[PDB]
């Protein structure tokens, strides 16, 4: 399935270094980031 | 070699944050349950 | 009024530099920090 209006992770990451996120959004981002860690770790992605 | 296929997100500052309670609650009941893990291998086998 | 069990803010902030905090606690720190900022700015503290 196709998903709309996403960007390269590090496009935003670089921007968040420059202009940080409000903390509530940042917490949200981390919640999501953790789900990526779990996924990549279990399947042991060789290419992330 | 352990250097060969890194998880690139491990270098991000976000990767330094202890896991939240949210992820412990979503994941631990599942992956610490031998039945769940066995269902998973089953589902995967079925696909592979 | 004397308050019990605090340390110099920098003692912790540098410890939160090695160990980052869990995100929920960190959100709490920031919430408190914002209140510090508001207070010191309105009274234009000279010596913080
Ligand atoms: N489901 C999707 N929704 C939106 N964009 C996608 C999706 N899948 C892939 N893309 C975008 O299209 C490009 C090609 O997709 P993919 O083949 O998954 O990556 P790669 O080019 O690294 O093999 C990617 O750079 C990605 O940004
Ligand atoms: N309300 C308070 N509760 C607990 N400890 C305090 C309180 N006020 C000051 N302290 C501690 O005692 C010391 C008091 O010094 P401070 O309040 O900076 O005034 P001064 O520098 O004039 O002595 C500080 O080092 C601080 O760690």
């Amino acid at each position: 399935l196709f998903v709309e209006g996403y960007k390269d992770a590090d496009y935003w990451l670089r921007r968040f270094e420059a202009e940080p996120l409000p903390e509530n959004t940042n917490r949200q981002l981390l919640l999501q980031f953790e789900r990526l860690v779990v996924l990549d770790y279990i399947i042991r992605n060789t290419d992330r | 070699s352990w250097r060969a296929y890194p998880f690139y997100w491990a270098w991000l500052p976000q990767a330094k944050v202890p896991f939240s309670q949210e992820i412990k609650d979503l994941i631990l009941p599942k992956i610490s349950d031998p039945n769940f893990v066995k269902d998973l291998e089953e589902d995967l086998y079925e696909l592979f």
